[PDB]
């Protein structure tokens, strides 16, 4: 499915102060209304391309959203982040790990 | 439901606040008003006519020519001399 | 190039897109868009043909325009036609006469402004310092037409304000024939003596290396001169401008300015109170006039903005890399070997030097401009305040 | 922290975010800088010169 | 200074920004002369026609208004005129705002309110008069008691006719 | 050398143009001078008596 991203995706580009000022930036931003994919996490978890920064949108009231894995062969040969929330604390490490067809978590 | 998207190397226009947090966006290669918008730095357009940019039609394909020349000199003879 | 036709974001967000020089049979949302309307200018794709004809506010070209009804492109009229019926035993003779007031204004100066001659280029090191001195006398010649033009300006607001030998004050029983002047003299209420209108007027409108010069004449001066000359032309009439003042009541003086003109000097003492109440009538509306419909001070704003862009263009001209590897001179001297070092800073020295020569002559030709100006309305007051036209 | 000028330090009265690290005005002119042991944002002001 | 080439406008744009007043001078230039011409020309806020009757006391003004029957609708002194003087490379020319018919269309109107109205329909409404009372107060107002008109309007007639004759001749 | 020959190219250039945008100023300031002398003559002369 697809849907229009109307107005999203602007995000302070540098870390300096200014106020009441117009300023022309030119960088990575999401077009305004354009198109986005709308996945179902009903009887989805595919392998998505980067291709140069993303963005995301959850709305999922119920914690079931935990987190991403990023590499570019998903295998020990090259190193793969991992990104996971712990309800408490966020783990965060970049060592290779072996790909499962179904990922998986376990507390 | 995750909705995905994907940036692009674009050019906008922030208006800052008097407290410094970002209070409006407008793109700069959307619409004409946009452009326009971009070359007189402002979100206020008065009536008028206003020069914005312009336009260039690209070349599609490329020819040469040359002439004829054909001139074959014995080069090609020697090769099947019979002695 | 292209060029888009709006009415403005306040009333809609509707524009339409013309082609300049483009037979545009090869156009590419606006690809087609709204019918195409080719015109001897280009072509123009956004808004629709139709064959009436009135007066414009958006021009166009070779004598067509559009407006914003949609938005409508039509040829031009040049006003609205009447003949009159002209016979050679019949004459036309007026039977009543109205009073009206005017507005008009007339910029005389701008900012007086100065730019160090080589704090701009150098940016405090001893190395530029060093080099600039194989340039020549760069300097001086950069930095004596600035103080010329200073010289200029003070002299020409001097000049074109300064012309009462002496300063008249109004007598405080004020009753001139029933006329009703409290609207232009000063309000003492007011600590800086300014009038209504000069008040309406004045609230209408709202360091590298360069600095600004204050002016000579003030604010209060100014406003004492004009109350000087405005108490002068009610009291005096106008023989304060030849010899000395010479009083002379009201009615008898625009007695004598009708007499001036042709019409008898029967007819204003046979019609006193219409005048006073016509006179009256118009300053309220001009005060109405002056304070609900904005944009009327269109030149001085233009003249302050155009200055203001020119000063900040040649601002940040100074980020510029002019063909070096870095924009700054101090990480250059500190990071690489003198033997190219004096090449990277002679390539900035030598833009910074361009972008202050075509500086220095805008400013020329923009005070060339105002001098002109102000010439113009420096003869305007001298004739039309002074006496009769 | 890198950011290096010259000119006078006075206090201010500015209210950061609590990610910024120094502002400015434009044209790239530094008007206002957090010191990072105490995290106070000051002012510069260019050295006086005429 | 390029010619639509990459790594020229890659160099060029390190130069900082220049381009824009030396676009903005010419759009300024442009608007100077448009705003030249309105203020010269345009002066009357309506159109004057002649009356299709002319009997100007003797006056011959048939050189001078414009003639029914050139698509252009040109007096014959703006033809001579016109005839006699005659005159791409990231460079255009643009048309003028006022064509030429504007611009004649507002000669005439001036040249017939002058003809008719005399100097009143510059100073508000346009009140008729006859010629001749005009060039009584024309006279009268350079000192010239306007008794010499009345009595001398054939040899007034006549130089003013040779004279425009002459001065058509030697155009 | 592409560079150093570019670079010459572009600044000898921009010299050329930048004398003619003077120049074209100043002829434009002289034909506004000439104009306003114009209208004041037609105005003065044409819609009343000099
Ligand atoms: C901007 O920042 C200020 C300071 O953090 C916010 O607080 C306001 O401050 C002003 C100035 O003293 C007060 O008049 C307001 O009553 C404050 N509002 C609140 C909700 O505390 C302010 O809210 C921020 N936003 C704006 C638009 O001013
Ligand atoms: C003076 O009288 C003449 C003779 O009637 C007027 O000429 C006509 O006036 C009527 C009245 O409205 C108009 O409808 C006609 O169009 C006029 N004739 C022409 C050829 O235009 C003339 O208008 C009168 N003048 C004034 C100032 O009233
Ligand atoms: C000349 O015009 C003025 C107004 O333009 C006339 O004065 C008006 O007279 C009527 C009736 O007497 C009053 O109701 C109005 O209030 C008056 N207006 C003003 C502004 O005073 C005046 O009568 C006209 N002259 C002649 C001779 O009729
Ligand atoms: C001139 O006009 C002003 C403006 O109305 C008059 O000022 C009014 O004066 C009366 C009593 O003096 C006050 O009640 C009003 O409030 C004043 N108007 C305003 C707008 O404040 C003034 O009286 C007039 N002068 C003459 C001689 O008639
Ligand atoms: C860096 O270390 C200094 C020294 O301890 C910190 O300064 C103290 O910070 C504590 C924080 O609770 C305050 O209670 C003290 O009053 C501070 N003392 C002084 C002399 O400033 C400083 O906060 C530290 N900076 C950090 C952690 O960013
Ligand atoms: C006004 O002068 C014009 C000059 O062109 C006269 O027009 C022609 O004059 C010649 C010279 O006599 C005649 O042969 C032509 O027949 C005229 N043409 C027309 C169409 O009439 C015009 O006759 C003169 N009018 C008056 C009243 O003197
Ligand atoms: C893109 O967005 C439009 C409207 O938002 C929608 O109609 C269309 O299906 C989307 N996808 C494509 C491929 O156009
Ligand atoms: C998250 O929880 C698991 C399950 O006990 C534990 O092994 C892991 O150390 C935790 N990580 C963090 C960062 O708390
Ligand atoms: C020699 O003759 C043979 C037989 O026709 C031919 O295939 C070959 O191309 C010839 N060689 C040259 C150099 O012409
Ligand atoms: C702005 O729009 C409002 C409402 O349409 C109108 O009353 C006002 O005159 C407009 N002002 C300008 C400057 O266009
Ligand atoms: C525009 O081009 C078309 C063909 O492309 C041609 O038929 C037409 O005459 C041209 N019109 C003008 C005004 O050049
Ligand atoms: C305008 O008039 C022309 C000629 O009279 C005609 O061909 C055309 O259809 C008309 N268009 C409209 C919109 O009235």
């Amino acid at each position: 499915a697809y849907t229009n991203s109307f107005t999203r995706g602007v995000y302070y580009p540098d870390k300096v102060f200014r106020s009441s000022v117009l300023h022309s930036t030119q960088d990575l931003f999401l077009p305004f209304f354009s198109n986005v994919t709308w996945f179902h996490a009903i009887h989805d978890n595919p392998v998505l391309p980067f291709n140069d920064g993303v963005y995301f949108a959850s709305t999922e009231k119920s914690n079931i959203i935990r987190g991403w894995i990023f590499g570019t062969t998903l295998d020990s040969k090259t190193q793969s982040l991992l990104i996971v929330n712990n309800a408490t604390n966020v783990v965060i490490k970049v060592c290779e790990f072996q790909f499962c067809n179904d990922p998986f978590l376990g507390v | 439901a995750y909705y995905v998207g994907y940036l692009q190397p674009r050019t906008f226009l922030l208006k800052y606040n008097e407290n410094g947090t970002i209070t409006d966006a407008v793109d700069c290669a959307l619409d004409p008003l946009s452009e326009t918008k971009c070359t007189l730095k402002s979100f206020t357009v008065e009536k008028g006519i206003y020069q914005t940019s312009n336009f260039r039609v690209q070349p599609t394909e490329s020819i040469v020519r040359f002439p004829n020349i054909t001139n074959l000199c014995p080069f090609g003879e020697v090769f099947n001399a019979t002695r | 190039g292209v060029s888009v036709i709006t009415p403005g974001t306040n009333t809609s967000n509707q524009v339409a897109v013309l082609y300049q020089d483009v037979n545009c049979t090869e156009v590419p949302v606006y690809s087609t868009g709204s019918n195409v309307f080719q015109t001897r200018a280009g072509c123009l794709i956004g808004a629709e043909h139709v064959n009436n004809s009135y007066e414009c506010d958006i021009p166009i070209g070779a004598g067509i325009c559009a407006s914003y009804q949609s938005i409508i492109a039509y040829t031009m009229s040049l006003g609205a036609e009447n003949s009159v019926a002209y016979s050679n035993n019949s004459i036309a003779i007026p039977t009543n006469f109205t009073i009206s007031v005017t507005t008009e204004i007339l910029p005389v100066s701008m900012t007086k402004t100065s730019v160090d001659c080589t704090m701009y280029i150098c940016g405090d090191s001893t190395e530029c310092s060093n080099l600039l001195l194989q340039y020549g006398s760069f300097c001086t010649q950069l930095n004596r037409a600035l103080t010329g033009i200073a010289v200029e300006q003070d002299k020409n607001t001097q000049e074109v304000f300064a012309q009462v030998k002496q300063i008249y004050k109004t007598p405080p029983i004020k009753d001139f024939g029933g006329f009703n002047f409290s609207q232009i003299l000063p309000d003492p209420s007011k600590p800086s003596k300014r009038s209504f209108i000069e008040d309406l007027l004045f609230n209408k409108v709202t360091f590298n290396g360069l600095t600004v010069l204050p002016p000579l004449l003030t604010d209060e001066m100014i406003a004492q001169y004009t109350s000087a000359l405005l108490a002068g032309t009610i009291t005096s009439g106008w023989t304060f401008g030849a010899g000395a003042a010479l009083q002379i009541p009201f009615a008898m003086q625009m007695a004598y300015r009708f007499n001036g003109i042709g019409v008898t000097q029967n007819v204003l003492y046979e019609n006193q109170k219409l005048i006073a109440n016509q006179f009256n009538s118009a300053i309220g509306k001009i005060q109405d006039s002056l304070s609900s419909t904005a944009s009327a001070l269109g030149k001085l704003q233009d003249v302050v903005n155009q200055n203001a862009q020119a000063l900040n263009t040649l601002v940040k001209q100074l980020s510029s890399n002019f063909g070096a590897i870095s924009s700054v001179l101090n990480d250059i001297l500190s990071r690489l070997d003198p033997p190219e070092a004096e090449v990277q800073i002679d390539r900035l020295i030598t833009g910074r030097l361009q972008s202050l020569q075509t500086y220095v002559t805008q400013q020329l030709i923009r005070a060339a401009e105002i001098r002109a100006s102000a010439n113009l309305a420096a003869t305007k007051m001298s004739e039309c305040v002074l006496g009769q036209s | 922290n890198g950011l290096t000028g010259t000119g006078v330090l006075t206090e201010s009265n500015k209210k950061f975010l609590p990610f910024q690290q120094f502002g400015r005005d434009i044209a790239d002119t530094t008007d206002a800088v957090r010191d990072p042991q105490t995290l106070e944002i000051l002012d510069i002001t260019p050295c006086s010169f005429g | 200074i390029c010619g639509d080439s990459t790594e020229c406008s890659n160099l060029l744009l390190q130069y900082g920004s220049f381009c824009t007043q030396l676009n903005r001078a010419l759009t300024g230039i442009a608007v100077e002369q448009d705003k030249n011409t309105q203020e010269v020309f345009a002066q009357v806020k309506q159109i004057y026609k002649t009356p299709p009757i002319k009997d100007f006391g003797g006056f011959n003004f048939s050189q001078i208004l414009p003639d029914p029957s050139k698509p252009s609708k040109r007096s014959f002194i703006e033809d001579l005129l016109f005839n006699k003087v005659t005159l791409f490379n990231g460079l255009t020319v643009l048309p003028p705002l006022l064509t030429d018919e504007m611009i004649a269309q507002y000669t005439s109107a001036l040249l017939a309110g002058t003809i008719t109205s005399g100097w009143t329909f510059g100073a508000g409404a346009a009140l008729q008069i006859p010629f001749a009372m005009q060039m009584a107060y024309r006279f009268n107002g350079i000192g010239v008691t306007q008794n010499v008109l009345y009595e001398n309007q054939k040899l007034i007639a006549n130089q003013f006719n040779s004279a425009i004759g002459k001065i058509q001749d030697s155009l």
